[PDB]
């Protein structure tokens, strides 16, 4: 017959059944990629890995939680016998197994150190397991520990130049007193150190005063917003900071980061020494590098 | 008479079609099937963060304001001695401050859809750190767990702020004066009040698209919390295909299922389809009371303070 | 005259004309299944930003499987009566 | 030619017979007297005796003499290792044969403890084989003992009211310090005892500093004439004694000797608490009757 | 006719009185012949004393002193390591106060007429308590021992200081700037310099009331130490009757006996008599510089200090 | 009786001479007490400084020196 169609249906019998076959196959494929899914959905199923990490040791103080068993200096969470509440602290323990509870640490001047008072009490900055971080621990922490058990504490202040020159001052019987005393600074006396006894006043050479009007022992701590100091006028806003400031300072160790070290009184309008700065070691006019100001309960003694 | 030639010159077209998007398809999956593989390798290797921790903390993030804490980033708390100290965001800022951030979701990168344990227990990441900057003062998607959440409501009168937008950067918040969730044995069940935001009182309410019944059977206040593994639903019903929360929905207090889900999916570009959806089901991160039904939000969060009176 | 032929002609290509109809139907489910695939994989990657090292910069052209929809629902209306 | 005289030589022959008996007896009895004189003179030959003696038994200490032997609590001479010279001092053994090298006490005022530096170094007052008198050691004296031989010291302080009621304080790793640290006072901790530890400040009332503004431990020694104190002013010269003073004190043992005990800031012109005081055990004005600081080898614990 | 009857009423008279001071004596002897035994008597028991020694000590008197002994009183020293620390009485006043008291008179409650041992040992009572006192405030009389003073001598420039007093109230010191004293194998030989006092120069001159050698030969400088059982005299005779030194005679540096003698016979009321003493001399407590011969001072002393 | 007092005077002088002689011994005898009663009151005052306690006694050289000097004014003349 003249039109032979009957010839092109099988024709399209065979693209049919093509097509069938790709259908059923991507049916196939379809299930095997949602079985992979899965695989990969149970791989994003955990966060980012926070490198840092607290330790399970607790006790009293930092050199308590290393008599337990504390090896590394990293952040650990003690609790002193008066306290309200535990709280978190960078521990410091060297080969003799000594445990530097640190309260003041300066670096690289990232945290502003122009803080009010409430700032300075329950503390400011960041803690790192490290110690590559700036910060205060808040002088009611450091008061509680300080005092108490009422055993005898010590201080140990270490110094650094931009020279990686270093230097360290200590004092016996260290103590820091209660809110409703203004946290006042007091110590026996200095335990010896190559940087020098700053606290102990200095007498630059403006007075004949400058000595005992630059001691810091029985000093209580100032801020802009809660003057102490045995000023007129506010040595704690003058200078930018919280410290126990007398007629002002002779070791200021929270006091503006220069960076370099050098400055003078051209680097401000009414030109102050309000850098970190440690006159029996250093001029009135080098900041410091590197600030750390750790205790630890006096009977490390043997020098 | 009847001749039907068409068909032979109607049927490679109506076959042609066919060969076109089914080929389509079939380079199409194994497009995807090679894009999973890199994301395989990829996940070879995890993200990690560094988020050092700041010295000032309190029981929560108001107390860490009133102590000086004026930056909003992550800070660590602690509800009471009993508790094991845990990371949270603070958000100083918003409002007053004292925010504690509950929930928060902002591109997508966490996983929602989790089971129970994961929700109770917590999970994702809370901040990440900025460029140079060793803290983490950025927050990342999370939830807090459902315990930590339900000590703290407890813990005194709580307000609860719930802040949103859209892909159009529009935003619009949701103010709760009220909140509390109930221990796991009460199976944390919600409960709000006082509301004053302007997003729409989607939880008290329920949708504002619905009529009689319907609405007030999508009202959350009073209702449990139901994740894809554990059925607490208003949804009553003996059919086991019918649950509020299926597989990869989040875990949130339904009740005949929504108003409003703030741990719903993801969906990028917020306007979204049924034939979108896994389960054909609006999964999304919706707020019918404000955006619409099948639309997804592009940020959207939970924070805490507690409310003085 | 050529009755029989053709009159089992005609029911054979009916026979055709419904292998035709039917995958049409698988099809159309098959695009829909696709969509969500690839929808739910954009998801599933997204997620992954907050987990692995690095997430995949990948798109989805929501467009083309939209236009296979619609040049198939067009493509269902008759073949033979 | 009458010669009646004759008869009268003869009378006067007896007469002078009689004398020459008499004569004669009176140089017998001179001699005999003589040599009782000389029995005499040899009685008055030795001094008074002094009931006051030392002991041949000597040492680095009280302790060291009481391990060689001593058993009675009397004067001796110790002599530590680094010491140029000997010195006496008042020791204190008791049953279990322990020696107390005591360095203060006070017992009824009878010694003015307003001494400046020069007498608070070499010290003063009196020592007694029986502890009934009221002194100083010295501060030098004090240190040498305390810093010897690098070994552990310890540091008992006894207290008495006028009700003959006691009480007790000790410190451990008691030690005091060479001249050129002003013989500053340093020890590890309190021991314990009945009186409380005064030592480690005290918090009065009046300001919230008091406590580590009257601590003792770690402060150098001073006096009127040798300022140490963490005082503005001159606590030494103040209360008017030598005494290891912070911003003053809370525990002052030197203190003005007042009879009775209770004293005011009524029996001073300015009102000073300048007495015999210890703030955990008494108040700061009730001065007390008896003290005594003594130290030893803290090894001898209870 | 030249017949003498008066020796028969003259005789009665040159006799009566033989009689009277003849009892006299007979009755005064049995009258000593008592207060002997009493004083025996009170003899059976011992004079005491209760000296608790002062904290503060030194070398001596000076570097007490300096080291803050303000009063007069008994005080210990010691030398050095070998000698064993002795009590002396420290006189913190007079000139400066480095007084260390070497000798003292005061009353004659203690005998100096005594032998070689107890002088070069030291002898008397250095001092006593006062009332109520527990401490001897108060010097008694006393000899240190020679070698005691000896060592002190020469334990570097010594200077010596002679106070005496009459008993008329009046007092006179006697300064020697230079004072040295050897040991006992040169018999203690004395040696003495630089005067400036108001007593007179008895040591270096002798005494003003002798002429040539009479008052050459009564220097004491440079004289031996003797006593009584002792010849270590200027009298170089063979005579044994002929001794500066007699019986009961104080120790002293003699030189054909004498100028002064501090540690001599102390006689009641200073001025005395040949047919008082016991053996006709001039043992008592003399200065001859000053008060003359027979007369015994009422307070003598020899203290001592470093000259500088 | 030329002879019958030749003899008289001479036994005569024989007493005077017992008599000159016993002037002297008491002399002597007065001197030996005056310096014993001296040496003693020495002795016992030197006792004070030894024993519990001393005797209060005083010496009186006035009378000896009565005694003394009564004797020498005796002494002159008895027989040419
Ligand atoms: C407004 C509303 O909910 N209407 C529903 C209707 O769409 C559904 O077909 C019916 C059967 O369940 O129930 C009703
Ligand atoms: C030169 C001189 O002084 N001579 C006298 C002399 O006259 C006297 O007889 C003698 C006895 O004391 O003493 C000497
Ligand atoms: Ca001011
Ligand atoms: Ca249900
Ligand atoms: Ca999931
Ligand atoms: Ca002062
Ligand atoms: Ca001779
Ligand atoms: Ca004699």
């Amino acid at each position: 017959e003249i039109m032979k169609y009957e010839a092109s249906i099988l024709t399209h019998d065979s693209s049919i059944r093509y097509l069938q076959e790709i259908y059923n196959s991507n049916n196939q494929k379809i299930v095997n990629l949602k079985e992979k899914v899965a695989q990969l959905e149970a791989q994003c199923q955990e966060p980012c890995k926070d490198t840092v990490q607290i330790h399970d040791i607790t006790g009293k103080d930092c050199q308590d939680i290393a008599n337990k068993g504390a090896k590394q200096s990293g952040l650990y969470f003690i609790k002193p016998l008066k306290a309200n509440q535990q709280f978190l602290v960078y521990c410091e323990i060297d080969g003799s197994g000594n445990g530097w509870t640190v309260f003041q640490k300066r670096l690289d001047g990232s945290v502003d150190f122009k803080k009010n008072w409430i700032q300075y009490k329950e503390g400011f900055g960041h803690l790192s397991p490290t110690g590559t971080t700036e910060f205060w621990l808040g002088n009611e922490k450091i008061h509680l520990i300080s005092t108490q058990s009422a055993i005898p504490y010590a201080l140990r202040v270490e110094l650094e130049d931009w020279n990686g020159r270093t230097s360290t001052a200590d004092y016996a019987m260290f103590k820091v007193g209660p809110e409703a005393d203004k946290y006042r600074l007091t110590y026996a006396y200095f335990a010896g150190g190559d940087a020098g006894d700053a606290f102990d006043g200095f007498d630059f050479g403006d007075d004949p005063s400058d000595k005992f009007f630059t001691s810091h022992n029985g000093m209580q701590f100032s801020t802009w917003d809660n003057d102490n100091d045995k000023f007129e006028g506010n040595c704690a806003e003058q200078d930018g900071s919280g410290w126990w400031m007398n007629k002002c300072h002779a070791g200021h160790l929270n006091g503006v980061y220069y960076q370099g070290g050098t400055y003078s009184k051209a680097s401000t309008p009414n030109g102050y020494d309000n850098g970190i700065i440690w006159a029996t070691w250093k001029t009135r006019w080098y900041s410091m590098k590197k600030t750390t100001m750790k205790i630890i309960p006096f009977n490390r003694l043997t020098i | 008479l009847y001749i039907d030639e068409t068909v032979n010159s109607n049927i490679p077209t109506n076959l042609r079609v066919l060969r076109s998007i089914l080929e389509n398809l079939r380079s199409k999956i194994q497009k995807l099937e090679s894009d999973v593989s890199a994301q395989m390798e990829y996940c070879r290797t995890p993200c990690t963060v560094s988020c050092n921790i700041p010295v000032v903390s309190g029981k929560e993030c108001e107390e860490i304001i009133r102590k000086g804490g004026e930056t909003s980033e992550m800070y660590l708390i602690q509800p009471d001695s009993s508790v094991k100290p845990y990371r949270v965001y603070c958000d100083m800022n918003t409002e007053n401050g004292g925010w504690t951030v509950i929930q928060n979701r902002q591109d997508g990168s966490v996983d929602f859809g989790r089971k129970w344990d994961p929700y109770k227990q917590g999970f994702g990441n809370v901040a990440t750190n900025t460029d140079g900057k060793n803290y983490c003062g950025l927050p990342g998607e999370y939830w807090l767990g459902n315990d930590k959440i339900s000590q703290l409501t407890r813990m005194g009168p709580t307000e609860l702020l719930i802040e949103m937008e859209d892909w159009k950067g529009d935003k619009v918040k949701a103010h709760y004066g009220g909140f509390t969730v109930q221990n796991e044995a009460n199976k944390y069940q919600i409960s709000v009040n006082k509301y004053r935001g302007t997003a729409g009182n989607a939880l008290m309410d329920g949708a504002s698209q619905l009529m009689g019944e319907n609405r007030t059977m999508t009202i959350h206040n009073g209702m449990f919390f139901s994740t894809y593994d554990r059925d607490n639903d208003g949804w009553l019903t003996s059919d086991p295909r019918k649950q509020c929360s299926k597989e990869d929905g989040g875990g949130w207090w339904y009740n005949r299922c929504h108003a409003a889900n703030p741990n719903g999916r993801y969906y990028w570009g917020g306007q979204y389809t049924w034939d979108m959806a896994k389960h054909g089901t609006d999964d999304g991160v919706v707020w019918m009371n404000w955006k619409g039904s099948w639309y997804s939000m592009r940020k959207m969060s939970m924070k805490i303070r507690p409310f003085f009176p | 005259d050529l009755r029989s032929r053709i009159e089992v002609l005609k029911r054979k290509v009916i026979e055709k004309v419904q292998h035709i109809q039917l995958l049409q139907k698988n099809v159309r489910a098959q695009l829909v299944d696709m969509k969500r695939l690839e929808v739910d994989i954009d998801i599933k990657i997204r997620s992954c930003r907050g987990s692995c090292s690095r997430a995949l910069a990948r798109e989805v052209d929501l467009k083309d499987y939209e236009d296979q929809q619609k040049q198939l629902e067009q493509v269902i209306a008759k073949d033979l009566l």
